[PDB]
C-alpha cells in the first residue's frame, strides 16, 4: 500500500513542539489554536522564523500566499496535512 | 673527455677553433674572441677555468664589461 | 564641430532644469548635472542629431570627504561623428542609488560594478551588481580615502587547516609617510 | 656636449615597407598533366610487373 | 565563372598548393645559422645605462661617498630603502644603517638619479639569485662590498654615461 | 546547460585568464570572465605617490606597450601643468611609441598563432623583439620597464650610434613582416580559424566602447595620432588601415599593415630627427644636469626639490588619451593643487575589450575563445590594474 | 544614379531607396515635433535642421548630390541619424522636461587656462553651413 | 534581476527585509553541506545568528540605510555560497559553533 499525505494526528502534534521549542514562547499560552502575534506575543520577524521552521521540518517549500496564512497553529496543521510533497 | 657529458662545454670547444686568445684573468677563466659576423659580430666568450662546476658569477668585474658588450676594454686594459 | 559650439548650442537647446553647472576650459567642456537627470541627459546627446555622443569613454567615482554628497560620478563620453569629447559628472553619497546607464552604453556595465566595487555607489536597474576587482567577501570599498591603503587583511597558507586563510594584517615595515608640504 | 645621434648628411638610405610579392610555382596544367601521365604510364608498368610476377 | 579559373581553383585546392610554400619558406631557416647564445660561456649585448645590482661607492681615499642625504630614501617608489644616520666620532656626516629590500625594489634607478655624491649606483651585475629571501635583504656591509667587487666597472661606465647626464 | 570552467593558467593563454563557459555540446552559449585575479589597488597606490614616483606604474599596466602608457601619463601632467616640450624630445617619443607598437603587435600575433597551432612564428618574432628591446635598453637602461618618457621630455638623450642601429633594424624588418605572412595570412587552415569568427559590427563596436583595432575592423575610420594628435604625429605619413567584414581575419591583415606602418613612421622619426634639448628648459620642473647640481647653488637647491618633494600641479582635472597599441588609453587625472594626484583613473582598452568577449563568442565552438581573446589583445595588467 | 554597392562600415546596409525613405522621416518628424511647446530650443533646432534636410532630399533626385550637398556622411548614415531624432522626439514628449523652473540657478565657468599645442586635442574642422545656421537661428 | 529602487517607506523596506531574511535562511541547507558543518554547529544556530544580525538593526528609521544593509547582505549570501572561503570555527565573519574585564584587560597590554 502507499499514502500521500503524512496523517492529521502526526502533524500537529510537530507543529505544537517546533513553537514551544521556539524561544519566547513559555509552554503554557501554545494552545492548538493560538496566534503566533496575538497570543504568542511574537513581533513579525518572530512569526516569520516560526513558518521557516515548519518548512523545514516537513522538508518542503511554503509559498508567500501560504507562508501568510499561516497565522496560528490550527491553520499551519491543515495546510500540511493536505500537501503532499509534505513527507 | 668533460665534452661527452657536457654539451654545454663542447660547443665552446667547437666555437673555439680558428678563435684569438684576449687574455687570461686572475682566476684562470680564458677569453677568445673571433672577429666575424654571425650573430651581428658578437663574438666574445669565456672558457671558465673549471671545466666542471662553472659559473657565470665567476668571471670578474674587469672582464664582466667586455664579456657583455659593455666596454670595448679588455679586462687587461681596464686593470692598467 | 569644437567645444565654442557645444557650449552655445547645448545652452540653447537642452532643457533647463538638466543642468546646473557648465564648465567650458581647454581642460574639457563639462556638464553637472543632477542624479534624477542623468539617464535623460545622456539620451539626449546619444540620440540627438547634432550631437551624437555614442561612445561611453568610462564613469569613474571620486571621494570627497569634506562634501556633503562625498562622492562624484564621472561619465567621459565621445563623439566619433564629431570628433568631439564631453564630460558629464553628478554627485551622490553613501546611499543614494543612482540611475544606470547599460540600457543606453551597454559598456557601462563593468564601469558600474567597480564603482560599487571601489566606492560603494549602487546603480538602479543595474542587470548584475556585484563587486568585479577585489577579492571574494571582501569588505569596504579602498578608493573611499578613508579605507587604508594595506587594508585590514592579509592572506597566507596555514599548513595545520591545509588552506590559504585571511588575518588581520601584520606588517614587518610600515607605510613611511613623507610629508613634504 | 655638440655632437648628437642624428641622420648621416643626407638622411639614411630608404626602406621598403610594402609586401615584396613572390611567384614562384608551376600551378595550373601542369601539375594536373604530370599527374595523370604518371597515373597512366604507372598503371601500364604495374600491368607489366603482374605479367612478370605471373 | 570560367571553366579555366574554376579548373586552376579546383586544383589549388586539390593539391594544396599554398600548403607547399609555407613548407619551403620553413625549410630554408633549417640550414642558416642559429641565434642562441652559448650561456654562460657566452652573454648578451648590455649597455652602460643597465641598471642591475645595486652597489655603495668610496672615494679613492677610502671613505664612503654616502654622505646620508636621504634623497634616495625619499624619491624611492618602492620605499625599499632605510636609512639611519649620526655624528660620526671625526665629525663626518655618516650613515650607520643602510638598507636596500631588494625584494621590494623595482630597479628604477630613481635612486641613482637622486644622489648628489654618485654614492648609491645600480651596478652591471644582474647575476645575483639567491636561495633565501633574507639574503636579498641588502644591508649596508653588504652594499659596500658590493662597490669595492664592481668598482673598476662602475667607474668606467660613469664616466662613459658622463657626456649625457 | 552544463558549465566549463576553463582558466588557461599559464603563458600558454594571458595566466590569470578564467572564463566560466556555458555550453550547448561544443557550441558556447555564454561567456563570464572572471577578473581581478591580477588587481593590485594601482590606483589607490598612485595617490600615496608623488608624480615622479607614480610613473613607473604606468610602464605596468599593459606590460607589453611600457613606454606608450609612459607616455599618456606625461601628456597628461603636461596638459595640467601648461608645459612645452622641446622638438627633439617630441620626436624621441614618437619614435619609441611606434617602436612599441610593433614590439605589441610582434608578441598579439605571434602569441594568437601558437595558441590556434602555428608554433613558428612566434620564435621568429621574438628575435625582433630582442633587437628592439635592445633599444629600450640602450637609451634607458632597462629592457622593459624603461620609465623613460616623462613629464617635459625624456629622461636622457640617444647614445650615439642608437639611430644608425635603428636604421639598420628598418632596413630588414620588412622581410621579417613578410615572412610572418607567408606563413600565416594565404594558409587555408589560419583562414579557417579567423575568417568570420568573431564578427562586429560598427553599431556594436561603438556600444561597447571598443577602441583601436577592435574599432577599425569593422570599417570605422578612427585613429586618436590622426583624430586628436600629439606630440608631432601631424608632420608625419602613414595610413590608417579598416576593415570591411569586422571579423578575426581583418583584425590579423590590419595589425599586420599597422607594423608595416610603425616602419613608416620610425624611418620618418629617424630622418627628420632635429638637434636640441631633450627636456624641457623650465627651472621648476626638469632635473639640472649632474655638472650644474654640482656647482650652482640654484641648481642644487631645484635637485633637492625635485627629488624630495616633487613638483605641484596646480588644482585641475581633465581625461587624456592616447592611441595605444592596444586601443585608446585614457588617464583622468585630478589634481587638487599638492605635489601628488588626488585621484588617477586609468581608462585601460582591454577592460571595454574583454567585456565584449560574451556578445562576441556567442555561438561559436569551444576552440574559437581562444581566437576571439588572441583577436582582442588583452593583457591583464591593465584590466585589472 | 549608380547603385551603391557597399557603405565600408560592417552592419550599416546599403539602402537603395534612401531619398524615399529619408523624406518620409523627416516629413514625420516635423509633425511629431510640434507636440513640444514652441518656445523650447529644441523644438526650434530640430525643425531648422530637419527642414534644410529635407529641402535637399526633395531637390535632387541622385543620392550622391544629397550627401553631396549635406556633407553629413553617407545616406544611410543620414537615415540613422533621422531615425534616432524621432526615437528621442517620443522620448521627450513623454519626459515632459518642458518649461524652467521658479527659482532656476546655473553657475557657468569659462576656464582660459592654456594648454601645450604638442598634447592631444580635437581640431575636427569646420562644420557644414547648417549647423552654424541652426545655432544662429537659436540665439536671435 | 536588476537592481531595484530605493524604498519609498518601512512596509516596501520590511517587505524586502523579510524576502531577504528569506533567502538566507532557505541557503542554510546549502552551507551546511558545503562547509561540512553537521557535528558542528544546528542549522537553527545559523538562522538566529540572521535573525540576531537583523535584530541588531532594529533602531534604523531610514529606508535608504535599510536597502544597503540589505544588499550588503544578500552580497555577502552569494559569496559565502558561491564562493566558499572555508575556515574552521568561522563562516565569512560569523564564529560557527571572579575579576571584571579591566583586570584582563590590564594585564593583556596597555591598550584597551
Ligand atoms: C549566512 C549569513 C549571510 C547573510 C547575513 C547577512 C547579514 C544580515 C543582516 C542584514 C539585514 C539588516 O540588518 S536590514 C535592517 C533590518 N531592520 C529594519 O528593518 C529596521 C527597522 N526595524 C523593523 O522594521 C523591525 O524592528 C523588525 C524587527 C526588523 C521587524 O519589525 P517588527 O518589530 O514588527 O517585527
Ligand atoms: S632601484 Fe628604484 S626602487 Fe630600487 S632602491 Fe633604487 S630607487 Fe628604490
Ligand atoms: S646614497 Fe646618496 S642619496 Fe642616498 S643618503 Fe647617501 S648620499 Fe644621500
Amino acid at each position: 500500500v502507499r499514502g500521500s499525505f503524512l496523517d492529521k494526528s502526526e502533524v500537529t502534534d510537530r507543529v505544537l513542539s517546533v513553537v514551544k521549542n521556539f524561544q519566547k514562547v513559555d509552554p503554557s499560552k501554545v494552545t492548538p489554536k493560538a496566534n503566533f502575534q496575538n497570543d504568542l506575543g511574537l513581533d513579525s520577524l518572530d512569526s516569520v522564523e516560526v513558518v521557516m521552521a515548519l518548512e523545514e521540518e516537513f522538508g518542503f517549500e511554503i509559498p508567500d500566499n501560504e507562508a501568510d496564512k499561516i497565522q496560528s497553529i490550527d491553520l499551519a496543521v491543515d495546510f500540511i496535512a493536505s500537501h503532499p510533497q509534505a513527507k | 673527455m668533460r665534452c661527452l657529458p657536457d654539451g654545454n662545454l663542447l660547443q665552446t670547444k667547437i666555437h673555439n677553433i680558428g678563435a684569438t686568445l684576449v687574455g687570461v684573468d686572475k682566476f684562470g677563466n680564458k677569453y677568445y674572441q673571433k672577429l666575424g659576423d654571425t650573430q651581428y659580430g658578437r663574438h666574445r666568450w669565456v672558457e671558465y677555468a673549471s671545466k666542471d662546476r662553472y659559473n657565470a658569477s665567476q668571471v670578474p668585474a674587469e672582464w664582466h664589461g667586455w664579456l657583455h658588450f659593455i666596454t670595448d676594454h679588455t679586462g687587461d686594459e681596464l686593470l692598467s | 564641430m569644437d567645444n565654442q559650439f557645444i557650449f552655445k548650442y547645448s545652452w540653447e537647446t537642452l532643457p533647463k532644469k538638466w543642468v546646473k553647472k557648465m564648465e567650458r576650459s581647454e581642460h574639457g567642456n563639462r556638464f553637472d548635472t543632477n542624479t534624477d537627470y542623468l539617464f535623460q541627459l545622456l539620451c539626449f546627446l546619444k540620440l540627438h542629431t547634432y550631437t551624437r555622443v555614442q561612445v561611453l569613454i568610462d564613469i569613474c567615482g571620486v571621494d570627497y570627504p569634506s562634501r556633503k554628497r562625498r562622492f562624484e560620478v564621472v561619465y567621459n563620453l565621445l563623439s566619433t561623428r564629431y570628433n568631439s569629447r564631453i564630460r558629464v559628472q553628478t554627485s551622490a553619497d553613501e546611499v543614494t542609488r543612482i540611475s544606470s546607464v547599460v540600457s543606453l552604453f551597454p559598456s557601462a556595465g563593468w564601469w558600474e560594478r567597480e564603482v560599487w566595487d571601489m566606492f560603494g555607489v549602487s546603480f538602479i536597474n543595474h542587470p548584475d551588481l556585484r563587486r568585479i576587482l577585489t577579492d571574494y567577501g571582501f569588505e569596504g570599498h579602498p578608493l573611499r580615502k578613508d579605507f587604508p591603503l594595506s587594508g585590514y587583511v592579509q592572506v597566507r597558507y596555514d599548513d595545520p587547516e591545509k588552506r590559504v586563510v585571511s588575518e588581520p594584517i601584520e606588517m614587518t615595515q610600515e607605510f613611511r609617510y613623507f610629508d613634504f608640504a | 656636449p655638440l655632437l648628437q645621434d642624428g641622420p648621416p648628411p643626407g638622411g639614411f638610405a630608404p626602406v621598403r615597407y610594402a609586401r615584396r610579392i613572390s611567384n614562384t610555382g608551376p600551378s595550373a596544367m601542369a601539375m594536373f598533366l604530370a599527374v595523370s601521365g604518371a597515373f597512366a604510364w604507372g598503371m601500364y608498368q604495374v600491368g607489366q610487373g603482374n605479367k612478370i610476377r605471373r | 565563372k570560367d571553366w579555366n579559373t574554376v579548373f586552376e581553383r579546383s586544383i589549388n585546392t586539390l593539391f594544396l598548393t599554398e600548403m607547399v610554400r609555407g613548407l619551403s619558406l620553413t625549410l630554408k631557416y633549417f640550414f642558416d645559422p642559429k641565434v642562441t647564445i652559448n650561456y654562460p660561456f657566452e652573454k648578451g649585448p648590455l649597455s652602460p645605462r643597465f641598471r642591475g645590482e645595486h652597489a655603495l661607492r668610496r672615494y679613492p681615499t677610502g671613505e664612503e661617498r654616502c654622505i646620508a642625504c636621504k634623497l634616495c630614501e625619499a624619491v624611492c617608489p618602492a620605499q625599499a630603502i632605510t636609512i639611519e644616520a649620526e655624528e660620526r666620532e671625526d665629525g663626518s656626516r655618516r650613515t650607520t644603517r643602510y638598507d636596500i629590500d631588494m625584494t621590494k625594489c623595482i630597479y628604477c634607478g630613481f635612486c641613482q638619479e637622486a644622489c648628489p655624491v654618485d654614492a648609491i649606483v645600480e651596478g652591471p651585475n644582474f647575476e645575483f639569485a639567491t636561495e633565501t629571501h633574507e639574503e636579498l635583504l641588502y644591508d649596508k656591509e653588504k652594499l659596500l662590498e658590493n662597490g669595492d667587487r664592481w668598482e673598476t666597472e662602475i667607474a668606467e661606465n660613469l664616466r662613459s654615461e658622463s657626456l649625457y647626464r | 546547460n552544463f558549465t566549463l570552467n576553463f582558466g588557461p593558467q599559464h603563458p600558454a593563454a594571458h595566466g590569470v585568464l578564467r572564463l566560466v563557459l556555458e555550453m550547448n555540446g561544443e557550441v558556447v552559449e555564454r561567456a563570464e570572465p572572471h577578473i581581478g585575479l591580477l588587481h593590485r589597488g594601482t590606483e589607490k597606490l598612485i595617490e600615496y605617490k608623488t608624480y615622479l614616483q607614480a610613473l613607473p606604474y604606468f610602464d605596468r599596466l599593459d606590460y607589453v606597450s611600457m613606454m606608450a602608457q609612459e607616455h599618456a601619463y606625461s601628456l597628461a601632467v603636461e596638459k595640467l601643468l601648461n608645459c612645452e616640450v622641446p622638438l627633439r624630445a617630441q620626436y624621441i617619443r614618437v619614435l619609441f611609441c611606434e617602436i612599441t607598437r610593433i614590439l605589441n603587435h610582434l608578441l598579439a600575433l605571434t602569441t594568437h598563432a601558437m595558441d590556434v597551432g602555428a608554433l613558428t612564428p612566434f620564435l621568429w618574432a621574438f628575435e625582433e623583439r630582442e633587437k628592439l628591446l635592445e633599444f629600450y635598453e640602450r637609451v634607458s637602461g632597462a629592457r622593459m620597464h624603461a620609465s623613460f618618457i616623462r613629464p617635459g621630455g625624456v629622461a636622457q638623450d640617444l647614445p650615439l650610434g642608437l639611430c644608425r642601429d635603428i636604421d639598420s633594424f628598418t632596413q630588414q624588418f620588412a622581410s621579417r613582416i613578410d615572412e610572418l605572412e607567408e606563413m600565416l595570412t594565404g594558409n587555408r587552415i589560419w583562414k579557417q580559424r579567423l575568417v568570420d569568427i568573431g564578427t562586429v559590427t560598427a553599431q556594436q563596436a561603438k556600444d561597447w566602447g571598443f577602441s583601436g583595432v577592435m574599432l577599425r575592423g569593422s570599417g570605422v575610420c578612427w585613429d586618436l595620432r590622426r583624430a586628436a594628435p600629439y606630440d608631432v604625429y601631424d608632420q608625419l605619413d602613414f595610413d590608417v588601415p579598416v576593415g570591411t567584414r569586422g571579423d578575426c581575419y581583418d583584425r590579423y591583415c590590419i595589425r599586420i599593415e599597422e607594423m608595416r606602418q610603425s616602419l613608416r613612421i620610425i624611418v620618418q622619426c629617424l630622418n627628420q630627427m632635429p638637434s636640441g634639448m631633450i627636456k624641457a628648459d623650465d627651472r621648476k620642473l626638469c632635473p639640472p644636469s649632474r655638472c650644474r647640481m654640482k656647482l650652482s647653488m640654484e641648481s642644487l637647491i631645484h635637485h633637492f626639490e625635485l627629488y624630495t618633494e616633487g613638483f605641484s600641479v596646480p588644482a585641475s582635472s581633465t581625461y587624456t588619451a592616447v592611441e595605444a597599441p592596444k586601443g585608446e588609453f585614457g588617464v583622468f587625472l585630478v589634481s587638487n593643487g599638492s605635489n601628488r594626484p588626488y585621484r588617477c583613473k586609468i581608462r585601460a582598452p582591454g577592460f571595454a575589450h574583454l567585456q565584449g568577449l560574451d556578445f562576441m563568442s556567442k555561438h561559436h565552438m569551444l576552440a574559437d575563445v581562444v581566437t576571439i581573446i588572441g583577436t582582442q589583445d588583452i593583457v591583464f595588467g591593465e584590466v585589472d590594474r | 544614379a549608380k547603385v551603391k554597392q557597399t557603405t565600408g562600415i560592417v552592419g550599416l546596409d546599403v539602402v537603395p531607396n534612401a531619398r524615399a525613405v529619408l523624406i518620409d522621416l523627416y516629413s514625420k518628424t516635423l509633425k511629431e515635433i510640434q507636440a513640444v511647446p514652441e518656445d523650447e530650443g529644441y523644438r526650434k533646432a530640430v525643425e531648422s535642421f530637419t527642414r534644410q534636410r529635407l529641402n535637399v532630399c526633395k531637390e535632387e533626385e541622385d543620392w550622391e548630390m544629397i550627401e553631396k550637398r549635406l556633407g553629413c556622411g553617407q545616406v544611410e548614415e543620414l537615415i540613422e541619424e533621422a531615425r534616432d531624432e524621432l526615437t528621442l522626439i517620443g522620448k521627450m514628449i513623454e519626459w515632459d522636461p518642458w518649461g524652467v523652473p521658479d527659482d532656476y540657478e546655473c553657475e557657468v565657468i569659462e576656464n582660459d587656462a592654456p594648454i601645450p599645442k604638442h598634447v592631444p586635442q580635437h581640431r575636427p574642422g569646420p562644420l557644414p553651413e547648417q549647423f552654424y545656421k541652426t545655432l544662429e537661428g537659436l540665439i536671435a | 534581476i536588476g537592481v531595484p529602487p530605493n524604498s519609498a517607506n518601512l512596509t516596501e523596506a520590511r517587505r524586502r527585509v523579510f524576502d531577504f531574511f528569506r533567502a538566507a535562511c532557505r541557503s542554510i541547507p546549502t552551507i551546511m553541506d558545503i562547509y561540512n558543518l553537521q557535528d558542528v554547529v544546528a542549522p537553527s544556530q545559523l538562522r538566529y545568528a540572521i535573525s540576531a544580525q537583523i535584530r541588531n538593526n532594529a533602531h534604523i528609521t531610514d529606508p535608504k540605510v535599510i536597502d544597503l544593509l540589505i544588499f550588503k547582505g544578500m552580497e555577502e549570501l552569494t559569496d559565502i555560497v558561491d564562493h566558499a572561503k572555508q575556515r574552521h570555527h568561522i563562516i565569512g565573519q560569523y564564529v560557527v559553533g571572579g575579576k571584571t574585564d579591566f583586570l584582563k584587560n590590564f594585564y593583556t597590554s596597555n591598550y584597551f
